[PDB]
DNA sequence: TAATAGATTAGAGCCGTTTA
């Protein structure tokens, strides 16, 4: 439904993040919706100069202050384009899946 | 055609613009501010254009 | 020496939270050695510390940063040297599973010049005052009382404890130890004893460390190797696996800072910093009690 | 050869009834508690003491990330941890211009005077004392 | 009163910031 694209010095350029926000546009002109891409601006270094041109046309969400201001613009945004009960639970219970694996006390004679 | 839009300096003047078109809002008036109405996002200059030439 | 303990002593009386903070903590980089690094060197550490400071204002500005996983009354009391002032930090669970997390304040004063223990009168009014505290936050009397300290329990006030407790009130009595010279290692990895094993010696004795490598921060709560804490049940009947997992609960309370886990426990520390602030300058009847004054 | 058992990890709680283990992760995962709607900030110090605490607090608020991040988990931003205001552009201000008694008594007095007779609140005072 | 130990107890200070 929507592309959020991470808009820092690094993040802007490399190549895998430039091929996938390709792709974006690509579907997005298929979906003929304006409400697609939107870039996150985090970093403090890069300005909204010398960004990508593919991102450069679009309205970025100012993270570089205050990550839950941006969070906030990104949350009246989602509801503001009808972006479709929330229920941390699940975030809980996917917070060890991935992040926790080499990080845990399996069992084990020591 | 029936939209009232208020440009303004961004960085600096921001309480004087939300005042206005929160009060316009509250007075029946539709408003389209860059700093309350313009998506994220969004191409802004081009979303500006057809505000202002097409409804306003 | 004592500045910040008497400054919190003096604002005891009118209650208002505050935090003390030192010009070379909050920019450590402008203060240097003059011959190299800064004095403090917290670029390893900066935004653990910036996570630490903030939970210490949203602990003094009214906020509670996380409860605790019913009917137990841990009492943790800790003895200051001036004549000696035993001061205790009470913990429990409320009825809506809130954690209440008070203190137990009004020192109690053993005139004896090295006696860690608390007279029958003093013994009788500190544990009376635990149990109106909890009668008064969850309508009934605690079903067991979890009562500990730094020191053994002598005869005379085990007996006026148990004198002052009421009917179907089990209390028990643990002594925690600090630098217990206990150097477990690890003979495989070039890392500690992971946090969280406990080496039971007695069926009322056991060592735990509540400190050491930690599996989810892959890395140390503590440099160098852990030194367990030594865990006995000198009085009172219970099951030391049950003491050992209510303490490592225990190591969990620690507002003062924002770190996974400390190694000794969180009630025994702040009874420490709550003791030595009353004691940094003159009696005051009735002191606030609550720990958001103190730490 | 003696047996070391194991003491399964205590989990904190945390908003919304999730538990967590490392209460940084959980704090930065679904937040404290109780919400308290922001901090009134409360300086008491020298005008370098004032600046220091301005610019470490506008730090505060945007990300700071240690030198290991695993280990320790990095710091998401006050507002963006605890939900709650804690802005460096409202801060009330006490500036100030045996010997420990004296120099506690400065402070003390400050505070008094401050929360007294000032009619700003403010949720909890910061001695920010020189070095 | 002094001393010689062990067991506990308590303070104070002091540096590093938890091996990737
Ligand atoms: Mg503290």
């Amino acid at each position: 439904c929507k592309f959020l694209i991470v808009s820092s010095t690094a993040g802007n350029k490399r190549e895998g993040v430039l091929k996938e926000l390709a792709v974006a546009t690509k579907v997005k002109k298929h979906l003929q919706d304006d409400m697609f891409i939107i870039p996150l601006a985090i970093d403090e270094n890069l300005s909204y100069d010398d960004i990508n041109i593919e991102i450069v046309r679009l309205n970025a969400i100012d993270f570089k202050k205050s990550w839950a201001k941006g969070l906030q613009d990104l949350l009246d945004a989602f509801e503001k384009q009808n972006v479709p009960p929330p229920d941390h639970s699940k975030s809980n219970l996917l917070y060890q899946q991935i992040f926790l694996h080499d990080k845990q006390a399996i069992e084990k004679e020591e | 055609r029936n939209k009232i839009f208020i440009s303004h300096a961004t960085p600096e003047d921001d309480d004087f613009t939300r005042w206005l078109s929160l009060k316009l809002i509250g007075l029946g008036y539709e408003v389209w501010c860059d700093i309350l109405f313009l998506d994220k996002g969004v191409d802004f200059w081009s979303t500006i254009e057809k505000e202002i030439r097409e409804n306003t | 020496a004592q500045f910040h303990d008497q400054l919190k002593a003096r604002l005891l009386e009118h209650t208002i939270p505050t935090q003390i903070l030192r010009e070379s903590t909050l920019a450590w980089r402008d203060f240097k050695n003059t011959f190299g690094a800064p004095i403090r060197d917290f670029s390893k550490i900066e935004g653990h510390l910036a996570w630490t400071i903030s939970t210490a204002a949203y602990y003094k500005a009214g906020g509670k940063p996380w409860k605790l996983g019913p009917g137990v009354c841990y009492l943790g009391l800790v003895y200051k040297k001036i004549q000696n002032a035993c001061c205790a930090a009470q913990m429990f669970l409320d009825n809506g599973d809130g954690t209440v997390f008070k203190g137990e304040v009004g020192p109690w004063y053993n005139p004896e010049k090295g006696e860690y223990h608390l007279k029958p009168k003093e013994a009788k009014a500190l544990l009376t005052q635990a149990l109106e505290s909890y009668k008064e936050q969850n309508k009934s009397y605690p079903k067991e009382v979890f009562i500990h300290a730094r020191t053994r329990f002598n005869d005379e006030e085990w007996n006026a404890f148990n004198e002052v407790t009421p009917k179907n009130t089990n209390l028990v009595g643990v002594t925690i130890t600090k630098s217990k010279p206990l150097k477990l290692y690890k003979t495989e990895g070039a890392f500690p004893i992971m946090r969280g094993n406990a080496y039971i010696v007695d069926e009322k004795k056991a060592f735990l460390w509540t400190l050491g490598f930690v599996p989810k921060l892959q890395s140390t709560l503590s440099m160098e190797v852990p030194n367990p804490i030594f865990i006995e049940i000198n009085k009172g009947e219970a099951e030391i696996q049950q003491v050992l997992k209510d303490i490592l609960a225990l190591t969990k309370l620690n507002y003062n800072a924002c770190i996974y886990a400390d190694g000794e426990p969180v009630t025994l520390r702040f009874a420490n910093k709550i003791g030595e602030i009353l004691t940094a300058s003159t009696e005051i009847k009735t002191p606030p009690l609550a720990f958001k004054y103190y730490i | 050869m003696k047996e070391l058992i194991y003491i399964e990890e205590p989990s904190i709680l945390f908003a919304h009834g999730q538990k967590c283990t490392d209460p940084r992760d959980g704090l930065a995962l679904f937040g404290p508690l109780n919400q308290i709607y922001g901090i009134k900030s409360g300086v008491v110090g020298t005008q370098k003491g004032l600046q220091i605490f301005k610019s470490y607090l506008d730090k505060i608020q945007k990300p700071i990330y240690n030198h290991n991040n695993i280990t320790r988990p990095m710091f998401p931003g006050f507002e963006a941890v605890f939900g709650c205001k804690w802005e460096s552009q409202n801060i009330v201000f006490k500036e100030i211009t045996k010997r420990t008694y004296d120099l506690v008594t400065l402070f003390n007095d400050k505070i008094i005077t401050a929360n007294k007779n000032d009619e700003e609140r403010v949720d909890v005072w910061f001695v920010i004392v020189p070095e």
